[PDB]
């Protein structure tokens, strides 16, 4: 049993073969839980505002022994509510008040505290607060910030293979990108050099960082290289041999190992010889002298007797030098392997290239690298090299990044400091050398385990830190000057930088933009979108071909089928239904734990890396009741690939089929029966819909529509509600049960419905109650339906009878034929809402006021105006009509009796006021629904502003006094119950209360005290009511801040109705992308044997190429559901018993599969069945999951049950000739959507107008009519026609040649039809711009 | 550049000017007082840098504006590039009319006609309406004509219909990459807010009416009208300049209709009987015989142009269907009858149009293509065009072929695991086996679907 | 201002037949130069040519 | 990939097959969206040369 | 987003009076007079100078004083009728002559305006 009230009204049949184990999440936790921790008080300073305060907490003066501490912070209540900020136009934020502690240490005394100034808190900016839905109220507008997907900080070894060098060279490099600070690269070179590159600047000698870190040449040769063995005794040249250290190298001759020879000289080295040499003991073996020249010395040695400069480090051994060093006094000389077959030095070749060797000569190069001049005085270079990425001031690199860096080098320790030491860079270079020589594999940039996502909270914390450091320096520079003072710390703290930073971050940002209001599915998708463009990550849409591509790791993390069709395809992604975020910042996906072949109900969230070592099975697999697999061979993923494996190697399974598809494309019925790109573009087209007059639920859906409509927040959900007492078109009240509310409360919940409020997309929003009277609503149920919502289920489009047949060619490739019944029923009719604002614009020539007495206009236009200047609500306005009467005063005049004549004759005009009214743009027919007016404080020009003020006052007083009346009734009932059996008749309390006669003779022992307590409680309630009313009235007319030069602003809202017409882009949810060509009348449209004509006609030529069998399946299922609905409506109209209807409903609901159990008479009380059947009489809703939809056999069975043909085809007749159509065409209903691409705005027309000041060319936009872009591809076409005169009149007498176009206009008016070439103004502008430089151009003749 | 209120910053073009001016003034002031050499040298270097940034910025220093990091455009930045002067001046001039309306389809229009809304045909042809009002004496002045136009009187529409009758208008789609992009047509007064386009010309415009708009331009002079009527009409661009084959070929609907109209199943109604020729259209509407009927003898008269100078008639009995005869009824006399016999495929219609153009002329083949479009839009809509899920037939042997391919892949991977096959082959052989299985499946599907 | 950007007597004239001073206006002087204001009385469209 | 797709749109497609075809569809869309600039540049050059 | 912010050339009741001149048919000499007349028009709407002033400023003694009147008698039925009036009174005369003679008290009002405005002033 569903045991639900909002669901029992209309139950949607589902065909999901696999049971759900995990419920749908809140679907908005990525935006709600991220901003929460940023604003939530945390005990430990891990994240949030505590981490930002503790980061710049130490504030010490320059040798002043002064510090500024703090205890904690707190946020106050907002000044205005959520709806008040949208009405007025101010941002919704909370003030940040934090306590401080200024303790100055007494000088000449170790840690001497004299006094503290920790008794006053300071306000540090207003921090914006996110609403419950996930949006902001910045500047009275709803804005959304998009999270940024960027490469996680750490070290990444790139391959860089291909035409990078055009020689088949795989230059292996190593790059490290910290969260904050300077970057560092280790790019390779075709000459086997590890060139260092810092911040993509000029190249480096590749060993400056090694010498600047106090590491000498001997230390480098001992660390990066190993000396195996070297010995010399009586010129024997004997050295040890290790087979594991070096092997595979061919020897010339003289290969003997203590007598018996193991490896024959002159033969190829084999593994058998190596094994035989390793089996026996190896000692110092003699080597020829020719091998000395090949070896290189590692450490420099000197003679014990003479300190000569011979035997330099890192130099090839020479013969003439050898005979000297043999008698120098050094018998052991460190050598290198130099086995190029397996080991590549790549360092000794680079050491000789560096012209500098000393530490100072190395640390000056890095300073000369960043600064072209200003040589360092032994203190600038070291400070620049230490403060770059070693001072921790600007190298704090998101210690999650430190853990990621430790994971790359196989370091078991994950917790460390932000700044690294020399060992980190040494290990990075060693790993790069090992990768170059061959070790492991390179990293993947497109891998999700290597890139993180920064949400709103992290960016806000970053911003707040950047804004607060400005203060740190400020307070630091202020505490240095004038330290001998006992003033308060208020003068040092300045929240202006913090406020400016937070404002610049929230108000206008690249990743923070307005959100679409229509089809709240779009709101949900925008709250879950992930972008790449912005600060960091990718720079432009054209970054690369492989970056913006689908990756195998996108299985259960992002949505690959959802991406914009624009040129930025691949960079924008959408989170899945079950995707989450790691504590570090990576993505996760849930799986079911499978052990010893059985499946456990427990779920585990695995990341991108953790999911790579385990085996995960697929969701569409057979499973027994006990949890065992039916088939031994199961398809599952081991490492990036799907193959067959046994039931024992499988470790995890998927949760549901909806895991790999987001909520934007999961609503598409029969997703698997459509093309990839078609469904891809259709999911995006879904977000481009517009609501209509009456929302109609889809006859075939997925079930997720309810969750979408609930989580969208556009509807009115019920919280802690009980029995409903009163409803209205805008107000609803609910009386909560006694066992639910807390003591000290009346126990009522009010709900105000949004009625005709302007949206961000020039559309309308509206809410209507779904309950009538005396209906109980549990917690979590819906109360009202917003735009495009029906009974808690999302209803974007409407179900219309469709067909697939040509009709005189009115259904071309992407055109749709619409009948006339659609227009009569006002189907797809939408309502647009616009606003017009006007300001007083106070100037020097006195102020401007509205008086509705403007001259130069008769009483005809002023008939619609009021006594203040605005028009009455409800009045219709067509074209240019006066809405707000505003005047602009002009300068005073002299006596001027000539002008004084007209001044005294015609009244009080005398050129004092102009006609600067509203003057709306060109012809637009509409009505006024509501107005709005703001006025700064200190102005008493409210001629009619008190009307809306009193209206809002009464609206608030109603809900304020409802609770007061409920409490007064409760107190009166308590009084009447406390006087029982006290000698008071029922006629006394019924006529008048009279304060219970002040308890005259009720009991004389406790009745007096009871009456006193009751009177005290009544007085307290009266005082609370008076205080609440006073506060509400003060908050209503408190006043709104306006522009300095503006005195008062008046805004009027207009609402227009737009119907269907030829040129509207109607398209379903399968990729139809069709338009309207002509509206066919009723009788002209074809009909069936019953006389019911179709409403929508499509093109049957689309389905073969554009593979969209899913839409045809949806059509057949809708036909079946409408057959069922017609049967139910017939059974309801013919007045059958309740038993037959119940049996029919149970039979229609319990057949098809074993997907679920649903039977009536168990929860219904023979009264809910009637209201349940009265809702689905126009159609039966059907739910089909994404990859587990209904089969064709079930559709055929439902068609047979609904007295419909099995195939779906039926004979039709022509509406013009009345002849039967051979080859019967399929008939059925389909869910159509209306897009925002009507011809009411795309149409444009202009013959003449205003031109620009430069080159005298028209504009390009629509407002202030301007011409379109006549590109080169249009004139190039005209050159192929030979139309010289046409191109001349197009480029000369249309845009330029101000006199030429005037002469053309004059000749067309007179009928001469003659033109002149003249001279283009743009050519003269170009000549004038070129003559400004040292170029001389003139026109000779 | 007034942005908001009293914003007279004059940025990106005058900041460099005032900077150079103040630098020169300071340099002159310092030189007038005999300043030291190092100071005046530094001042001259700064002035040189400022002049270099003013003449061409971006090469050295990259002087940015104080507002944001946006690099200001110097005197040379506004000349070169995609945003330079040579882009707007050279083939970048905007036109007054410019069209910009939503394009749609119309089956009742002609090849040399176009449907324009009455609201759009009134603003564009405003000077023509003023001239006509001043000529006919309905408007004594220009102000009176403007007032009559703004009020939209009844006689205004009649005068507009009289004037726009023979005035061509050239319409073109915004994406154009050939010569057939811009073509001229004749306006037609139709209600609504959408420009109607001819269905046959869509192939030249490469449009599907999925939401694309259309640009429209109105010529003014008489020579422009002559160039649009004699060189820019659809009736003159029938062939493609890149090939010469007819580009006016019909769309999917007309081809499908003509293909279904000329068929015969086995012995459908109206089979084996003898009758006249064009008379066969009576039995179709009167249900006396189906359009699909084989072994039907009809009287066909062929006007062959084999004789040099004039054509001669030939009468003989031929074997054909009813739809082929109905099609021949509209087929011109010059074309033979053997061209409408091979089921009239897509390639057949193009070949027929090419032969008609090369034998009989331009006007005949244009009228014939118009009649073909008409009869196609009629018969495709009337007779057989449909679609359903039952139409997709699945072969029964598909499962057997898939099982055999899976068994072969299993044997291949078993041989690979045994050690006799490497990875390279254990991959190529599987690819080849799957390709052969797909080919087999396609054959078995075509065996059960085609002519079955 | 005088001797600056957009100034008078340089870079083009001011309103067609009205000097910035306030004398020699109303098309009563075609090409004369006043002593109080050295602004020509040419059309304003020539301002884009000097 | 070794394992091909053996499920038409009439009998429905599985998750792995659709996920694999999504890659080819994205590649095709990216190619069709990025070849237009190259075609336009080629036409620009061919017109400017002749 | 270039040099000119957007740049727009507003029309104005000077350019609008010039527009009409072109459309209307005058000779080459009448055209000049008219150009001169409209130069004298101000923001208020009144020919600024005088009648004979324009005749004296055209420098040619030939051109009659009625010549300008003839032109000036037709320019003041242009757009706003009564533009370029002659001393805040010819306006009424021009504005009144315009609408039809079926108005109730046109006679009376004409007679008032003609010589009896001084009395109406009080």
């Amino acid at each position: 049993m569903v045991y639900s009230y909002t669901e029992k009204k209309r139950i949607r049949k589902d065909f999901g073969k696999r049971p759900q184990v995990l419920d749908v999440p809140y679907l908005l936790s990525i935006q709600l839980d991220s901003f929460q921790k940023f604003i939530e008080q945390d005990p430990e300073g891990q994240y949030g505002l505590e981490a930002a305060f503790r980061s710049v907490f130490p504030i010490q003066s320059y040798s002043g022994n002064s510090e500024l501490q703090y205890v904690s912070y707190r946020l106050g209540e907002p000044v205005f509510d959520v709806q008040e900020c949208q009405i007025r136009g101010v941002t919704y934020s909370a003030p940040l008040r934090v306590k401080l502690r200024l303790v100055i240490y007494e000088r000449e005394a170790p840690e001497g505290t004299v006094k503290d100034i920790k008794e006053q808190e300071v306000y540090m900016g207003e921090i914006p607060l996110m609403t419950d839905n996930g949006t902001f109220v910045i500047n009275g507008t709803e804005r959304v910030i998009v999270s940024q997907l960027h490469r996680s900080p750490g070290v990444f070894f790139d391959s860089d293979k291909g035409k990078t060098h055009s020689s088949g060279k795989v230059l292996y490099n190593a790059r490290i990108i910290p969260y904050r600070g300077s970057w560092l690269d280790f790019e390779f070179d075709p000459k086997d050099n590890l060139f260092v590159r810092i911040d993509r600047r000029r190249k480096l000698p590749a060993t400056i960082i090694l010498r600047a870190l106090n590491y000498t040449t001997e230390q480098i040769l001992d660390l990066f290289f190993e000396k195996v063995i070297f010995e010399i005794r009586d010129n024997k040249l004997q050295m040890e041999l290790v087979p594991e250290r070096l092997r595979g190298e061919t020897a010339s001759f003289d290969i003997e190992a203590n007598g018996k020879v193991y490896v024959e000289k002159g033969r190829r080295i084999t593994a058998r010889h190596i094994r035989q040499l390793e089996k026996d003991d190896v000692k110092l073996i003699e080597v020829p002298v020719e091998y000395i020249a090949g070896k290189v010395v590692a450490k420099d040695y000197i003679d014990e007797s003479t300190g000569e400069l011979i035997c330099a480090a890192n130099m090839e051994l020479s013969l003439d030098l050898l005979a000297k060093l043999s008698q120098s006094g050094h018998k052991r000389i460190e050598t290198l392997f130099t086995n190029d077959l397996d080991h590549g030095p790549y360092i000794s070749e680079t050491l000789r290239v560096d012209p500098t060797n000393d530490r100072l000569s190395a640390l000056v190069e890095i300073y000369r690298m960043m600064r072209p001049g200003e040589p360092p005085t032994r203190e600038a270079a070291e400070s620049l090299f230490e403060n770059l990425f070693f001072s921790e001031d600007r190298y704090d690199l998101s210690a999650v990044g430190r853990m990621k860096f430790n994971r790359s080098l196989l370091r078991e320790e994950i917790e460390g400091s932000g700044i690294l030491s020399k060992d980190d860079i040494i290990d990075v270079m060693k790993k790069l050398i090992d990768i170059r020589n061959g070790k492991g594999e390179v990293d993947d940039i497109d891998h999700l385990g290597n890139r993180r996502i920064r949400s709103v909270g992290e960016m806000a914390e970053n911003q707040f830190r950047v804004g607060l450091v400005r203060v740190e320096r400020a307070v630091k520079e202020r505490l240095s000057l004038g330290d001998l003072d006992t003033l308060m710390p208020q003068d040092m703290i300045n929240a202006k930088p913090i406020s400016a930073a937070v404002k610049e971050f929230f108000g206008s940002s690249q990743l923070s933009q307005f959100m679409d209001q229509n089809n709240p599915l779009s709101e949900i998708t925008h709250k879950r979108r992930i972008s790449a463009l912005g600060p960091g990550g990718l720079t432009r849409e054209r970054a690369g071909f492989e970056v913006r591509d689908v990756h195998p790791t996108h299985y259960g993390r992002v949505c690959p089928i959802e991406t914009p069709e624009g040129p930025n395809i691949g960079l924008i992604n959408s989170l899945s239904v079950y995707a989450q975020t790691n504590e570090y910042g990576f993505l996760e996906t849930p799986y079911r734990k499978v052990t010893d072949g059985v499946v456990t109900d427990e779920i585990h969230y695995l990341s991108a890396i953790e999911e790579g070592n385990y085996v995960i099975a697929q969701a569409n697999s057979n499973l027994d009741e006990e949890g065992h697999f039916v088939e031994d061979l199961v398809t599952c993923r081991s490492k990036g690939e799907s193959s067959l494996f046994s039931r024992d190697q499988v470790d995890y399974m998927d949760v549901s089929t909806q895991q790999v598809v987001s909520v934007g494309a999961s609503l598409i019925p029969f997703l698997e029966h459509d093309d990839a790109n078609r469904a891809l573009m259709g999911a995006n087209m879904q977000r481009q819909a517009v609501p209509t007059l009456r929302a109609d639920k889809p006859l075939v859906g997925t079930g997720m529509e309810r969750a979408v409509a609930v989580d969208s927040g556009v509807t009115a959900v019920a919280k802690r509600g009980g029995v409903v007492q009163y409803v209205d078109a805008s107000r609803i009240v609910i009386k909560v049960n006694e066992d639910e509310m807390y003591p000290g409360e009346a126990g009522i919940d009010i709900y105000n419905l949004t009625k005709y409020t302007r949206s961000n997309q020039n559309t309308c929003i509206n809410q209507m109650p779904c309950v009538s009277l005396g209906e109980p609503v549990e917690r979590g149920d819906v109360l009202a339906d917003g735009p495009s919502t029906d009974l808690g289920e999302l209803a974007l489009g409407q179900n219309m009878r469709v067909a697939f047949m040509p009709w005189n060619g009115y259904n071309f490739e992407d055109s749709i034929l619409v009948s006339e019944r659609v227009v009569q029923e006002d189907r797809f009719t939408t309502i647009h809402i616009q606003e017009l604002a006007c300001v007083s614009r106070d100037t020097k020539l006195g102020p401007e006021e509205i008086t509705a007495d403007i001259p130069n206009v008769g009483e005809a236009a002023l008939s619609k105006l009021d006594e203040s200047g605005i028009v009455y609500i409800g009045a219709e306005v067509t074209g240019g009509d006066i809405l707000v009467g505003k005047v602009t005063p002009k300068g005073e005049t002299q006596l001027t009796p000539e002008e004084k004549l007209l001044r005294a004759i015609f009244g009080e005009k005398a050129s004092d006021v102009k006609d600067s009214s509203l003057r709306v743009p060109n012809g637009v027919s509409g009505t006024v629904i509501d107005v709005q007016v703001f006025t700064r404080d200190g102005v008493e020009k409210d001629k009619r502003a008190l009307e809306i003020e009193e209206m809002q006052l009464k609206q608030a007083k109603k809900d304020l006094s409802e609770e007061l009346q409920i409490l007064e009734a409760g107190l009166f009932s308590r009084i009447r119950a406390v006087l029982v059996a006290g000698g008071v008749e029922a006629e006394k309390l019924d006529k008048l209360p009279r304060d219970r006669w002040l308890e005259l003779g009720l009991t004389d022992e406790e009745k007096q005290n009871q009456l006193e307590q009751l009177a005290e409680q009544y007085d307290e309630l009266k005082h609370e009511f008076e205080k609440k009313l006073e506060a509400k009235r003060r908050k209503i007319t408190q006043g709104d801040d306006l522009a300095p030069g503006v005195l008062k602003i008046v805004k009027v809202y207009l609402a227009v109705k737009r119907r269907i017409q030829p040129g509207d882009k109607m398209a379903g949810r399968h990729g139809n992308k069709g338009v309207i060509s002509k509206i066919n009348p009723i009788e002209d449209m074809p009909y069936d044997e019953n006389g019911t004509p179709v409403d929508i006609v499509l093109n049957p030529l689309g389905v073969p190429s554009r593979m969209n069998i899913g839409q045809i399946l949806e059509t057949h299922l809708g036909m079946a559901a409408k057959g069922i609905g017609d049967k139910i409506n017939a059974m309801l109209k013919q007045q059958q018993e309740v038993a037959k209807l119940r049996e029919f409903i149970q039979r229609a609901y319990d057949l098809g599969a074993d997907v679920r159990q649903k039977v009536d008479l168990s929860t219904f009380s023979d009264e809910e069945v009637m209201r349940l059947a009265e809702n689905l009489r126009k159609g039966m809703p059907i739910a089909t999951p994404v990859f587990d939809g209904a089969k064709e056999a079930e559709i055929k069975e439902l068609l047979k049950l609904g007295d419909l043909p099995t195939s779906g085809q039926i004979r039709l007749y022509d509406g013009r000739t009345g002849e039967q159509f051979e080859r019967p065409v399929t008939v059925g209903y389909m869910y159509m959507l209306k897009l925002n691409h009507l011809v009411d705005d795309k149409m444009h027309a202009r013959s003449t107008g205003s031109y620009s000041l430069v080159t005298q060319q028209p504009l390009g936009g629509k407002a202030q009519f301007g011409g379109q872009r006549f590109g080169e591809m249009e004139v190039w076409a005209l050159e192929a026609y030979g139309a010289a005169y046409t191109l001349q009149e197009m480029l000369t007498v249309k845009s330029d040649d101000v006199n030429g176009r005037t002469k053309m206009y004059k000749n067309i008016v007179d009928g001469n039809h003659q033109m002149e070439p003249g001279m283009p103004e743009s050519f003269n502008v170009l000549l004038k711009e070129i003559r400004s430089l040292g170029i001389n151009i003139e026109l000779e003749d | 550049v007034p942005l908001d209120g009293g914003r007279f910053a004059t940025s990106d073009l005058n900041d460099l000017y005032r900077r150079v001016i103040n630098r020169n003034n300071r340099l002159k002031r310092l030189l007038d007082l005999a300043a030291p050499d190092i100071i005046v040298r530094n001042e001259k270097r700064m002035l040189q840098e400022a002049v270099d940034a003013l003449l061409d910025n971006g090469r050295r220093g990259r002087a940015i504006t104080g507002s944001n990091k946006r690099p200001l455009k110097s005197l040379a930045d506004m000349i070169k590039g995609k945003q330079g002067r040579f882009r707007q001046n050279l083939l970048g001039k905007r036109v007054d009319y410019s069209g910009r309306s939503v394009i749609t389809v119309g089956p009742y229009l002609r090849l040399h006609q176009c449907g324009l809304p009455k609201k759009m045909a009134l603003e564009l042809f405003k000077p023509f309406i003023y001239g006509k009002l001043e000529l006919r004496g309905l408007a004594t002045t220009i102000k009176a004509a403007k007032k009559m136009v703004e009020r939209e009187e009844a006689v205004v529409w009649d005068i507009l219909d009289e004037v726009i009758r023979e005035h061509p208008v050239l319409l073109n789609r915004a994406p154009t990459l050939h010569r057939l992009g811009i073509q001229a047509f004749e306006p037609v007064l139709i209600e609504g807010k959408a420009i109607q386009l001819h269905p046959l010309v869509c192939a030249a415009y490469n449009a599907d009416f999925d939401g694309d708009q259309m640009a429209v331009h109105v010529p003014l002079t008489l020579e422009a009208q002559l160039e649009a009527r004699a060189l820019m009409m659809s009736t003159n661009n029938i062939l493609s300049p890149a090939n010469g084959e007819p580009i006016i070929v019909p769309s999917q609907d007309v081809v499908l209709g003509l293909y279904y109209m000329t068929r015969d199943c086995v012995n459908a109604k109206g089979e084996g009987m003898v009758l006249t020729g064009p008379k066969e259209a009576e039995r179709l509407y009167r249900s006396g015989l189906a359009s699909l009927h084989a072994r039907v003898k009809v009287r066909i008269t062929e006007y062959e142009k084999d004789a040099n100078g004039e054509l001669v008639a030939k009468t003989s009995l031929k074997d054909t269907t009813v739809g082929r005869a109905i099609l021949w009824m509209i087929v011109p006399k010059g074309l033979p009858y053997s061209i409408v016999n091979q089921a009239l495929g897509k390639k057949a219609i193009s070949k027929m149009l090419n032969t008609c153009y090369r034998i009989l002329g331009l006007k005949p083949t244009v009228i014939f293509a118009d009649q073909i479009m008409y009869t196609g839009f009629a018969y495709a809509a009337r007779s057989g065009a449909s679609v359903g899920i039952d139409d997709m037939v699945i072969p029964e042997k598909k499962h057997e072929i898939i099982s055999e391919a899976e068994a072969e892949v299993a044997e291949i991977q078993e041989q690979f695991q045994s050690g006799l096959v490497t990875a390279g082959e254990r991959y190529n052989k599987v690819i080849d086996i799957w390709a052969a299985a797909n080919d087999r499946v396609s054959k078995a599907m075509m065996d059960n679907l085609q002519t079955e | 201002e005088r001797d600056g950007l957009f100034c008078a007597r340089i870079f083009g004239p001011v309103k067609d037949y009205e000097c910035l001073c306030g004398k020699y206006k109303r098309l009563k002087h075609r090409g004369v130069i006043c002593e109080k204001c050295g602004v020509e009385v040419t059309q304003t469209k020539v301002r884009r040519e000097r | 990939i070794e394992t091909p797709i053996t499920a038409n749109f009439r009998e429905g497609l599985n998750v792995l097959q659709y996920f694999i075809s999504t890659h080819g569809a994205r590649k095709g869309l990216a190619d069709t969206a990025l070849k237009t600039a190259n075609s336009g540049y080629l036409t620009r050059r061919l017109v400017d040369v002749a | 987003e270039l040099p000119v912010y957007q740049g727009e050339t507003t029309q104005t009741l000077q350019d609008y009076l010039m527009w009409q001149v072109e459309l209307t048919p005058f000779t080459d000499t009448d055209r000049a007079i008219a150009t001169s007349i409209v130069d004298a028009v101000d923001d208020t709407g009144y020919l600024t100078i005088q009648i004979e002033d324009i005749v004296d400023s055209i420098g040619d003694d030939e051109i009659g004083l009625e010549e300008v009147e003839a032109v000036l008698k037709r320019i003041q039925r242009f757009d706003p009728v009564g533009v370029a009036a002659k001393d805040l009174r010819d306006c009424l005369l021009i504005q009144l002559s315009q609408f039809a003679k079926e108005t109730p008290w046109l006679e009376e009002a004409r007679l008032i305006i003609s010589d009896h405005l001084d009395l109406l002033a009080n």
